């Protein structure tokens, strides 16, 4: 590749000084030199690209299948389509529709990968974990069967493993089978929930790496994005309102790792002219990932005036400014001048209509620190003879949702507990949310929202 | 009543080293790798301990290739390691990310290699090594050898610290290595398990590190 | 042989006419061009290799190549055709610039900073048609800000050198770049090392130009992560030397009001009008009346008025990343003047020191006014759904613990006591000092 | 214009201001609420 020659460009950028005849110059044919280096940038695609393959792939693909349904012995299923993938793989080398892992290309004729996985999952993939005994109930057909079936099996999420080599463009799925994949999800398992948390939140990890592979960012792309980061925000309410042990603190890493891989595309689509119509409701979402960041409140003020002013994304910062204390302490964290600490307007949005409901459940992550800081707060402006505050002002306060749920929190905190209904706030001694030597406080719930998700259907509320 | 007062696209990486990182589908990054990354592009020397299987080998190799600077005649970076078949997965590690940067070329030495045959390579400017992963000893007879020119030795990486450190012999090969290298360095050394005893043997060595230990 | 004089001058040290500027420089490199043209660029190598006088270092002789070449191949009809020509030349300079022992480092640093200013210019100007060039925005610039972080990062303290002369000179041409490129986080590794880096005793011993800019480049980086007093002592310490300097350039007058820009919301958040006397010359009229309408707001403590100016003005405070700050700060400080007003016509005057709910309540129902819960708006706005006259006991609570008011609260009595005292000062202490006491800024001396 | 600075070739703060008391409409408004509160109690 050489730098673009084109009168129009020419013309528009101009001279680089007044006039080259006066000082003694000719004009002079000259060659098109390459562009440097650092000029060089990797547009990704941005729009639907056409899906092919070969004949022989898509024909050796249908013959592994055959040989899937007939042989029955799976240690013997498993060794054949090992050999056939070396045979398969040495194929595609030649080919060139795969790189051969010790290659040095220039980046300008990088590969661009093309997956062609057309089920739901790779047929090699699904023999490995036949042997294995890696599949779950609900891959199989049947209990009791031994091979996971094709009609319901799913990818597992490959993590990079050392000297691995890159898939073939038959364990990629193209883009229009991820998006018939997600449907799988949304349709049929979602109801499994809760016990199938670990499962999904797996299989959706793959999704989004079949993505990166093929370097793809366009309306599918972004379309399955979205669609992951609500599965994990109603994944969030399920987990912590069916009270089930889970991983926490790797599904808010995986919703904040989609979130900003989610607004890295639709900058790029920004830049190129293109829209996303469901851009404003995930700005928002990203906000209150971070509530006490700074560098999420810069960002969005960026963005053009129509993000900026939708209801999702007011509605969001509406949320970090009640949320923002100045008494928050945290390693590691420096405070604010000035910041509201406004909990009882908090608690009055949240019970708001208005509301949409995923951004509740996501909002329901900070209830703790909030109450904690909430009585923080007001156990300072009270006088060292002040009565015990009755639990029952406190319940409409904080919407705490039964005398249980208060006790229980009062309890945690060490905060003296009077008759049983009372709390005596000037006991608090604790000036963070965090106790160093205690396990964190089990999550909560609001039951404004449980009782409102109750009236929606699960894949009602995630398309949208 | 009264008053009483009382994805590793925020660091701005090469465009061949991120699009090597997409193609692999690694894009996921881990807690050591989350609070060094950023760090390490700034050039100062971190002592991290990482549990295995976090993906620590990768985490200096972007590092190290984010500021290589590539020169035909001259190596760049150092990487010591006691183990030869460890030094072959450093290389294979390094092949992955080195796709699409031609011109960097890497070799690895071990000991019971021919000499000759490694002096050979590097003679030839066509298959210098910008980067070299060695044992102590074989490293140690090549600049002992002055086969190797070690003035232009931007970074020193050291693969488990702890365990070679602790061997004096390669204690002392490790410090005569040191020597031919300019301390207008930046040294940066991982292991899975770092005692506090060999930390001041370390720190001897370093100057303002970022201590991180599990 | 033109160029081979040219080369003699070039290995001497005497860079006058090593220079991009074509405008003081064309008629050298159109005789260059026209005894070079023809040449390949072994032959050039070979040039420069065999040339006398020449020093053995490879770094400058690249430098000297890369030149020649650029001269060779130079279109001045077409600054986009020429470009990676002048970039590739300055990449080399820079890299020629980066060991502190490369020869003629001493003369080689007055070029380098002025032909920085000039690649600047002309990547702003390339950039603005990233679309038209199939290149990403802001690619020019984020490729010089790489060149020179290498070379900033090579500056390490050992008369005073060439590369220290010039330390707080990248300072700010970095920091600009990097607010220029909309990733101002970036900057928070050139202020780490720019202290230990610098040899200089003390921070004032640098000209007091680049002194003023890197402090208002770092207050400016200070209001990016909402820390407002140490952004203020940095703005005001900038803003108190530039009105040392005359004011009959015309061009510190331009600067002069872009501090301004920062400094008086800033110093508004911590409680501190400005006299419009002294700030006549560097601000027009107009700003002033739209300043003083803000000041009227927040000084009588009137929420709906801070609440509709911010949406008047919300275009041009967000550009400058004053927006959320502003909506976020500014309200405690009304609700302190709007309790001292009651306070102030109830307790110091009608000798009453409890302060009822329902009272308190009919002050913040004349204040916010109309709110989101309100029939008049049905959607909800980052204007009209923070504030509400119901949440009376959050926002007296709100200002005891801050410090801005002394009173003790009795939710199940649904009132706040206060001291009994016939002067305010006891009861509401003033703004600035419970603010700065509380929140300490790191001292306006760097060191 | 862009905030960036261009080339180079006494108090100014109202320490004062919350002691003295300027007249203004919004305060007369105020107090005439706290007038008829009282009134009313």
């Amino acid at each position: 590749k050489y730098m673009i020659n084109d009168a129009k460009t020419i013309q528009l950028v101009g001279p680089l000084i007044s006039s080259p005849d006066n000082l003694g110059f000719q004009k002079r044919s000259h060659k098109a030199r390459e562009l440097p280096r650092f000029l060089i940038n990797q547009e990704p695609q941005l729009e639907k690209r056409a899906f092919v393959q070969d004949p022989w792939d898509k024909a050796n693909q249908e013959k592994m299948i055959s040989l899937e349904e007939s042989i029955d012995d799976l240690n013997e299923l498993y060794e054949t389509l090992k050999k056939m993938r070396n045979t398969e793989r040495s194929i595609m080398e030649e080919k060139g529709l795969v790189d051969k892992a010790d290659s040095a290309k220039d980046l300008y004729d990088a590969i661009v990968f093309q997956g062609t996985c057309l089920d739901m999952c790779p047929t090699f993939e699904r023999s490995r974990r036949n042997v294995e005994y890696t599949v779950y109930s609900y891959e199989k057909n049947q209990p009791n069967d031994k091979k996971a079936s094709r009609t319901k099996a799913l990818k597992v999420f490959a993590r990079p493993a050392a000297a691995a080599a890159p898939p073939l463009p038959s364990d990629v799925r193209p883009p229009h089978i991820l998006v018939k994949t997600l449907d799988y999800i949304v349709d049929n398992l979602l109801t499994t929930l809760p016990e199938s948390e670990g499962f999904l939140w797996d299989r959706m990890r793959s999704i989004r790496q079949d993505f990166t592979y093929q370097n793809y960012s366009g309306p599918e792309a972004v379309d399955c994005n979205e669609r992951i980061v609500r599965i994990h925000l109603l994944i969030l309410h399920i987990m912590v309102k069916s009270n089930v042990e889970f991983s926490l603190q790797q599904e808010l890493e995986q919703l904040h790792k989609s979130l900003i891989t989610l607004s890295e595309i639709y900058d790029d689509v920004r830049s190129s002219g293109g829209t996303c119509p469901n851009e404003a409701e995930f700005r928002a979402y990203a906000l209150l990932s971070k509530i006490r960041d700074p560098q999420y409140d810069e960002n969005i003020q960026r963005l053009p005036k129509h993000i900026f002013q939708d209801k999702l994304v007011q509605m969001a910062l509406c949320f970090r400014r009640v949320i923002s204390n100045s008494a928050y302490t945290e390693r590691g964290f420096v405070k604010t001048e000035n910041c509201l600490n406004f909990y009882a307007r908090f608690f009055q949005l949240m019970q708001s209509p208005s509301l949409p409901l995923l951004m509740g459940f996501f909002l329901q992550m900070h209830l703790t620190d909030i109450r904690f800081y909430a009585l923080r707060a007001l156990s300072h402006t009270l006088n060292k003879k002040h009565k015990p505050i009755p639990f029952i002002y406190l319940e409409n306060m904080l919407l705490f949702n039964n005398r249980q749920e208060i006790i229980e929190f009062c309890n945690y905190y060490s905060i003296e507990i009077i008759n049983g209904d009372a709390a005596d706030l000037k006991t608090l001694q604790h000036y963070s949310h965090k106790l160093s030597e205690t396990q964190p406080l089990k999550k909560t719930y609001l039951t404004c929202l449980e009782r409102r998700l109750q009236k929606t259907t699960y894949k009602g509320l995630i398309n949208g | 009543l009264e008053y009483s007062d009382n994805g590793f696209k925020d660091f701005l990486l090469k465009p061949e080293l991120s699009r090597a990182i997409i193609d692999c589908g690694f894009e996921h990054p881990s807690e050591v790798q989350q609070h060094t990354i950023p760090q390490s592009i700034h050039g100062t020397d971190v002592l991290c301990q990482a549990k295995s299987g976090l993906g620590k080998t990768a985490v200096f190799v972007l590092s190290t290739l984010q500021q290589l600077x590539p020169v035909p005649g001259e190596v760049a970076v150092v990487v010591i390691c006691n183990a030869r078949e460890l030094a072959y997965q450093i290389r294979n590690e390094y092949l992955r990310f080195s796709k699409y940067m031609p011109d960097v070329k890497t070799a690895v030495f071990y000991g019971g290699t021919p000499i000759s045959k490694d002096a050979e390579l590097l003679k030839n400017k066509d298959t210098a090594p910008h980067i070299v992963v060695a044992t102590p000893g074989r490293l140690k007879a090549l600049v002992r050898e002055k086969y190797i020119d070690l003035s232009h030795v931007k970074n020193f990486v050291i693969d488990e610290c702890d365990k070679v450190l602790e061997e004096l012999d390669m204690r002392r090969d490790v410090q005569e290595i040191f020597r031919a290298t300019p301390r207008d360095k930046q040294v940066m050394m991982f292991s899975a398990t770092l005692s506090q005893e060999i930390r001041p043997i370390c720190r001897r060595f370093l100057q303002n590190p970022l201590e991180i230990f599990v | 042989d033109m160029a081979n004089q040219l080369l003699d001058e070039l290995a001497h040290g005497n860079f006058s006419h090593l220079t991009l500027n074509l405008s003081q420089n064309g008629r050298e490199i159109a005789i260059l061009q026209k005894q070079l043209t023809g040449f390949d660029d072994k032959q050039l190598e070979t040039f420069v290799e065999q040339h006398p006088a020449m020093p053995n270092d490879t770094r400058f002789k690249i430098m000297c190549t890369s030149f020649l070449n650029y001269a060779r191949d130079v279109d001045p009809w077409s600054a986009w055709s020429s470009s990676d020509l002048i970039f590739e030349f300055y990449q080399c300079l820079i890299n020629c610039l980066i060991n502190d022992n490369a020869p003629h480092i001493e003369m080689l640093i007055p070029v380098a900073t002025r032909e920085t200013e000039f690649i600047i210019n002309l990547a702003g100007k390339l950039d603005s048609f990233h679309l038209q060039l199939h290149t990403r925005s802001h690619q020019f610039l984020s490729h010089i800000s790489s060149i020179l972080s290498r070379l900033f990062n090579s500056i390490k303290p050992p008369n005073i050198p060439g590369k220290q002369r010039i330390l707080l000179y990248l300072v700010n041409k970095l920091n600009n770049i990097y607010f220029r490129i909309e990733s101002p986080q970036l900057c928070s590794n050139i202020f780490k090392n720019f202290q230990p880096k610098s040899m200089l005793a003390h921070f004032n011993e640098y000209q007091l130009d680049q002194q003023i800019e890197y402090r208002y480049l770092l207050g400016r980086y200070y209001l990016l992560n909402s820390q407002v007093h140490n952004a203020f002592v940095q703005f005001n310490e900038a803003f108190q030397s530039l009105l040392n300097l005359p004011l009959t350039n015309q061009a510190i007058t331009r600067n002069g009001t872009r501090i301004l820009n920062y400094m008086i919301p800033t110093g508004l958040i911590l409680g501190k009008m400005v006299k419009w006397g002294p700030l006549r010359p560097f601000l027009s009229q107009e700003t002033i009346d739209n300043w003083s309408v803000l000041y009227k707001h927040v000084r009588y403590g009137n929420i709906q008025g801070v609440s509709l100016w911010l949406r008047q003005n919300e275009r041009h405070l967000c550009a400058r990343q004053l927006l959320i700050v502003l909506l976020e700060k500014l309200p405690m400080v009304t609700y302190r003047n709007l309790i001292k007003t009651v306070i102030k016509s109830w307790t110091t005057e009608w000798g009453q020191n409890k302060l009822p709910y329902s009272l308190i309540e009919r002050v913040l129902q004349l204040s916010i006014g109309p709110t989101f819960e309100d029939p008049g708006a049905q959607e909800i706005t980052i204007y009209n759904g923070i504030h509400s006259p119901k949440n009376v006991e959050n926002v007296l609570v709100t200002l005891i613990n801050l410090g801005l008011l002394r009173a003790n609260c009795f939710p199940q009595l649904q009132l706040c006591v206060v001291k009994k005292t016939t002067m305010i000062q006891e009861i509401v202490p003033p703004v600035n000092e419970r603010i700065t006491k509380m929140f300490p800024a790191h001292s306006h001396v760097l060191w | 214009e862009d905030d960036e600075f261009e080339d180079f070739p006494t108090n100014i703060w109202e320490e004062n201001w919350d002691d003295v008391e300027v007249d203004d409409d919004f305060t007369n408004e105020l107090k005439a609420e706290l007038d008829r509160y009282k009134r009313e109690n």
